[PDB]
RNA sequence: ACGUACGACCAUACCCAGUGGAAAGCACGGCAUCCCGUCCGCUCUGCCCUAGUUAAGCCACUGAGGGCCCGGUUAGUAGUUGGGUCGGUGACGACCAGCGAAUCCCGGGUGUUGUACGU
RNA sequence: GGUGUCCUAAGGGGGGCUCAUGGAGAACAGAAAUCUCCAGUAGAACAAAAGGGUAAAAGUCCCCUUGAUUUUGAUUUUCAG
């Protein structure tokens, strides 16, 4: 049974600018990723409200923050035609940034765990072109 | 003249006992339980913290009539049983008492035959409420840093809702009306701990070694802190009643009570007493 | 175990105070054994407790919010004594009754703030009080004073002085007039 | 009143409309036993919000003269007093004052027992918490009688001690502690004070199983003699203020649920 | 018991007091001297009632004075029994153990004559104590020092001469 | 039983001095980078719990002088309301009662206790 | 009460501290200046007119507000060309 919310547990501030996407952590709610304006990406301990990494590299709005189904990667895609795939255990950025987009890259999708093939996952992104 | 005569100590008017040892502010106290907004009939929870030279004592305390209930206790020296053997004074010791009580709490409310009238008059439309309780700091002085906001960060963080202000966490900056969560996560992990072992070891090995004696010999560096604090949490979130034994010596209860009546000194009777009366009697009639 | 008991007689409540009356007489056995006594008093004080449990959460509305599980209580009908007199309208004082005959409203909040509008400063002024418009002119460096005023003005005081001794000539009468209406309307 | 605070105290004191909840002042007389300031002891920690306690011997008999007891209550703005003395007469005696603008409305005398009377800490339970009101159960044929005698003002004076702050709701977890008081008509009858906790069990209905267990303290009362109030000064201090939040009702004129006001013809 | 550690006599502190008498400028510069000799901020001492034969006025800064405590108050104690030749007077000490004494010139301390400045004269007084004076001075759980923890004037007496290898008269 | 944190009665607990204190806990203590605060890290605040020490706090016992707290006595007595009920024209003098002190004196005492965690 | 001066007003909240006085000390300083310690049930201050006001305060100094009389009401009382 899930009881319903009734009050403030953290306002955790941090972000320059607003905040334009958040995830939990498919594991549990102690880790929780933000994606704002100021073209980072977040990652928060919500059990002390306190937060845990910043992830850099984009150089537009990260619109869209997803976590893999099994919770060992972090997508971000951004305004800067870039998806970028970052470990969220140590905050780093896991090889290079996805290029192929003409324009802003609007929503990501994983490919379901059960359905991974080849030794890797598959990533879906949407763009404006 | 005599200022202190017959005159003096029978219009002298003593003031409470805990008063005279200076352990209690009763002007706080009186607005402490016996006072509220609303008028439910409801009891309330006071979160007493208090410190000592070499330990942290956390108690959820109520009021009745003929002294005071403790509901939970939680003490920073059975951090050892979560790993934290030294610092246990320290503002992050604080935190992890504050947080196990707040989880000793909720595991004993059952929140982690005989019920209540609440669950006999409950409606379709309710929900879970949390646990409420208020702050109790005694005669500590409430400064922007202190370790009973670390109790009661702690305690907050483990599910208990005490009403608070974020303005007295170490990191908040007054002219700016904000709190730096990075100087907040370095004490609540142990970091100004963690940084003043690396100050020392760089600048005066002598007072490093002196001062952490304790954690060189144990080797305990000051990078493992924060790993170590945050496994203390995780193990104090998942078994918040484990079994602690100290290195003091054991006996039982009634060893105990035989070993202190062999050393209490006992009261003269009538008697004695007057035997000694009359044997000063004759030495000043000699 | 029952929840219900049965006396001849009902109870009667006022849930205002938590207040449960049994009529019923309570047979005292006339024994000297007080744990023979005392259980026979629980038992009395365990009915009571029973049907005033019961009315309570029955005939009282339940609102579950989240300070907890309230009922919502009638107000009191057992006639208790007052402490002090109900209030009663204090005796009309000479200006009440002098404008209550010549039809004179009283004067509207923003008719009477302590605020007033500077045109030639061009600036927001209190008409009274701590750097009030009715002592204009006492802090001023210039103050021009008609010859016949210096003749007439008595060695020593100065006209920065003015404003406030007719400022004290009119509390002294207005002080004068209020302690007059007190004797009157202690007298009454 | 020149100071800001004395001021407000002095508001405080004026008469309301909603009066202030009452406040009991505790004193005893130049010759008190202990077993009579046990009670009074019990009383005040059952009462101790609004309750004000002396500490002095105070050389006032109160069915001889109670000016005493009058500027008191005008000092200490205390609407009731528990007064406790002996004698050989009268060896344990509780004196309950009530009054009404400064003077005094109604007393009765109390006789309490000594063999029978056992005190809070008597009893190895759990106690009600610091301003928790008890809920109260007057039981026995005593307080029904069609005219006014010393049993009706005793159950008078007992509801105005222990009914606490009045308050339009109430939590449910606020329903654990009752006070008893039996006595019936009939040498004299005895005025029996009890007090218990109350724990709630299952009985497979909605309604809890109640049962009980002593708290404390363990009274028995006497009850002695009686000052009745004047007739006047009784309907003065029995009259009931209207509150401004009380509609005084007009005739065909109404509100509906929308808060409108609306008017019937006919 | 006498030889416990936690009975060792130690400065407590060291109070330098300069009554000039007369606000102003005069005051300033007895500031000036004060923050020379110490190294922190004076504090203005303001009059409790007025004397017409002393020409004061309530609430009216009259004196200064500087609380020293540390390695500080003992060098400076040090030079003023430099200057006083280390010969103090039975009337000095205290019956509760603490001493003093005054001069009536700084320079001889060892500052440089400033004209600017000129000449004030000041009043040392030192406080005794041991270890455990904190029982006295904490927030919570304040009592009383015991009896046998006081200090008296013959043992004050005693420290400060193998001390400061001083004379008594 | 001892200790600690909250307490309840708030001197039987207060004022002064001496002697002792196993264990652990309190405490004195050590150091001022960081949080924080002073004329002064005195207090407050942070870090250490290692090392020294029971010297003081604290606890127990003892001792004077006060003081304070119980019980009896005073005593159902002074005093005060009642022609109350008997005489006294009446005032009042007894009696009947109802309320009802205190001083003095004697005897005892110098803290009990709740919750939680430990020794 | 009469004059002449000064003030970011009073108030409210929070925090820290303890007063009058006495004893012993400290250049000028001497009954009376400031500083230190001990003792000090309030014997000071502030309110009222206690026969029991207030002491980690209701006293006194710091910090923050000073916005000089808020908004709403089918309710109470009075009034409204």
């Amino acid at each position: 049974k899930v009881h319903a919310v009734s009050r403030l547990a953290h306002r955790i501030p941090g972000h320059g600018q607003p905040i334009l996407s958040c995830q939990f952590s498919p594991v549990s709610s102690s880790r929780l990723a933000t994606g704002s304006g100021d073209n980072t990406a977040r990652i928060w301990d919500t059990d002390s409200g306190t937060p845990k990494f910043t992830l850099k590299g984009h150089t537009g709005w990260v619109l869209g923050v997803s976590w893999s189904p099994d919770g060992k990667y972090l997508a971000t895609c951004s305004m800067d035609t870039t998806v970028r795939v970052w470990d969220p255990e140590s905050g780093k950025q896991v090889n290079q940034e996805f290029r192929g987009h003409a324009k802003w890259v609007l929503a990501l999708a994983w490919q379901p765990y059960h359905l991974w093939r080849d030794g890797t996952a598959r990533l879906a992104s949407a763009s404006k072109d | 003249k005599l200022v202190k005569n017959s005159a003096y100590y029978s219009r002298f008017q003593t003031k409470f006992k805990r008063r005279r040892q200076g352990k209690t502010d009763y002007y706080a106290r009186k607005r402490l339980i016996t006072q509220a907004k609303n008028k439910y009939n409801a009891p309330k929870y006071r979160l007493v913290v208090r410190f000592t030279n070499r330990d942290i004592i956390t108690q959820m305390v109520t009021s009745e009539i003929n002294g005071d209930k403790i509901f939970a206790a939680a003490y920073s020296h059975e951090l050892r049983a979560y790993g934290i053997n030294h610092g246990l004074t320290n503002w992050a010791a604080a935190y992890a008492t504050g947080l196990l009580l707040a989880r000793r709490v909720l595991a004993k409310l059952g929140l982690d035959g005989e019920y209540t009238l609440t669950e006999a008059a409950e409606t379709e439309d309710g929900e879970r409420r949390p646990f409420k309780a208020i702050l109790d700091v005694g005669l500590a002085r409430t400064s922007t840093g202190a370790r009973v906001f670390g109790v009661m960060k702690g305690a907050s963080d483990g599910g208990i809702f005490i009403p608070h202000s974020e303005n007295r966490f170490p990191g908040y900056d007054i002219e700016t009306e904000e709190l730096d969560t990075e100087v907040l996560k370095k004490y609540i992990y142990g970091g100004h701990v963690a940084e003043y072992m690396e100050t020392l070891a760089d600048d005066d090995e002598e007072r490093y070694k002196s001062q952490f004696v304790k954690y060189i010999e144990d080797d305990v560096e000051a990078d493992s802190l924060e790993e170590l604090y945050a496994e203390a949490h995780k193990q104090i979130r998942a078994d918040p009643f484990r079994k602690y034994v100290s290195d003091a010596p054991k006996k039982s209860k009634e060893e105990w009570k035989a070993e202190s009546l062999k050393y209490k000194k006992a009261k003269l009777s009538r008697e004695e007493r007057k035997a000694r009366v009359e044997a000063k009697i004759k030495q000043l009639l000699a | 175990l029952p929840v219900t008991v049965e006396k001849p007689t009902p109870y009667t409540f006022d849930l205002g105070l938590l207040l449960a009356n049994d009529p019923n007489p309570v047979n005292v056995p006339k024994t000297t054994d007080t744990q023979v006594l005392e259980q026979h008093l629980a038992s009395v004080a365990r009915d009571g407790a029973q049907v005033l449990i019961n009315q309570l959460l029955t005939t009282t509305t339940i609102t579950a919010t989240k300070d907890g599980v309230l009922l919502t209580l009638p107000p009191p009908t057992t006639p208790l004594p007052r402490e002090k007199p109900v209030p009663q309208p204090k005796p009309e004082t000479k200006w009440q009754a002098f404008a209550r005959r010549r039809g004179i409203k009283p004067k509207t909040r923003e008719q009477r703030r302590n605020l007033q509008y500077n045109p030639t400063t061009g600036q927001w002024e209190r008409k009274w009080g701590y750097k009030g418009a009715n002592k204009r002119g006492e802090t001023d460096p210039i103050i021009e004073v008609s010859a016949a005023k210096e003749a007439m003005r008595p060695e020593g005081t100065s006209v920065r002085g003015d404003k406030r001794r007719e400022i004290r000539a009119r509390v002294k009468k207005n002080q004068k007039q209020m302690l007059r209406n007190q004797r009157i309307a202690a007298e009454k | 009143p020149r100071n800001a605070r004395s001021k407000r105290a002095l508001e405080k004191r004026a008469p309301k409309i909603v009066e202030n909840p009452k406040t009991c002042l505790f004193l005893r007389g130049t010759t008190c036993s202990q077993i009579t300031q046990d009670a009074m002891n019990d009383l005040y920690a059952m009462r101790q919000v609004h309750a004000k306690r002396f500490h002095k011997k105070n050389a006032i008999h109160p069915f001889e003269d109670a000016t005493s007891l009058c500027f008191f209550s005008e000092k200490n703005d205390c609407s009731l007093m528990v007064f406790g003395s002996s004698n050989k007469k009268r060896p344990h005696t509780l004196t309950f004052v009530r009054m009404f603008d400064y003077k005094v409305l109604d007393m009765l005398e109390f006789y309490l027992d000594p063999d029978t009377y056992r005190s809070i800490s008597q009893f190895k339970t759990s106690k009600i918490p610091i301003g928790m009101r008890p809920m109260m159960v007057f039981a026995g044929t005593a307080f029904e009688s069609p005219v006014p005698n010393a049993f009706t003002m005793a159950k008078s004076m007992l509801i105005d001690f222990f009914r606490g702050e009045p308050s339009d709701k109430i939590d449910v977890e606020g329903l654990r502690f009752v006070v008893v008081v039996t006595a019936d008509e009939p040498q004299k009858p005895i005025l029996r004070l009890r007090v218990y906790g109350i724990r709630t069990k299952r009985s497979g209905t909605r309604l809890p199983r109640v049962e009980v267990e002593e708290h404390g303290p363990r009274m028995d009362f006497r009850l002695g003699r009686m000052r009745e109030p004047d007739p006047a000064m009784l309907k003065e201090a029995m009259k009931k203020a209207k509150t401004p939040q009380e509609e005084r009702t007009k005739k065909n004129i109404s509100m509906d649920l929308l808060g409108d006001k609306i008017g019937r013809i006919h | 018991k006498a030889q416990n550690p936690m009975r060792e006599l130690r400065i407590q502190k060291l109070v330098l007091n300069i009554s000039v008498g007369e606000s102003g400028d005069r005051l300033t510069r007895a500031a000036k001297v004060l923050e020379q000799l110490s190294g922190q901020t004076p504090v203005y001492s303001k009059a409790r009632y007025t004397v017409r034969q002393f020409g004061i006025r309530r609430n009216e800064k009259i004196a200064v004075h500087v609380t020293v405590r540390g390695p500080k108050a003992e060098e400076i104690l040090e030079r003023g029994l430099k200057v006083k030749e280390y010969e103090l007077r039975r009337r000095n000490f205290s019956e509760t153990g603490n001493f003093g004494f005054g001069i009536s010139e700084h320079i001889d301390l060892g500052i440089k004559y400033d004209p600017s400045i000129g000449i004030y004269g000041m009043d040392f007084y030192c406080c005794m104590t041991r270890p455990g004076e904190r029982v006295a001075k904490r927030r919570r759980c304040k009592s009383r020092i015991g009896a046998s923890h006081r200090i008296t004037r013959e043992e004050t007496i005693r420290w400060f001469k193998q001390r400061f290898d001083g004379i008594v008269r």
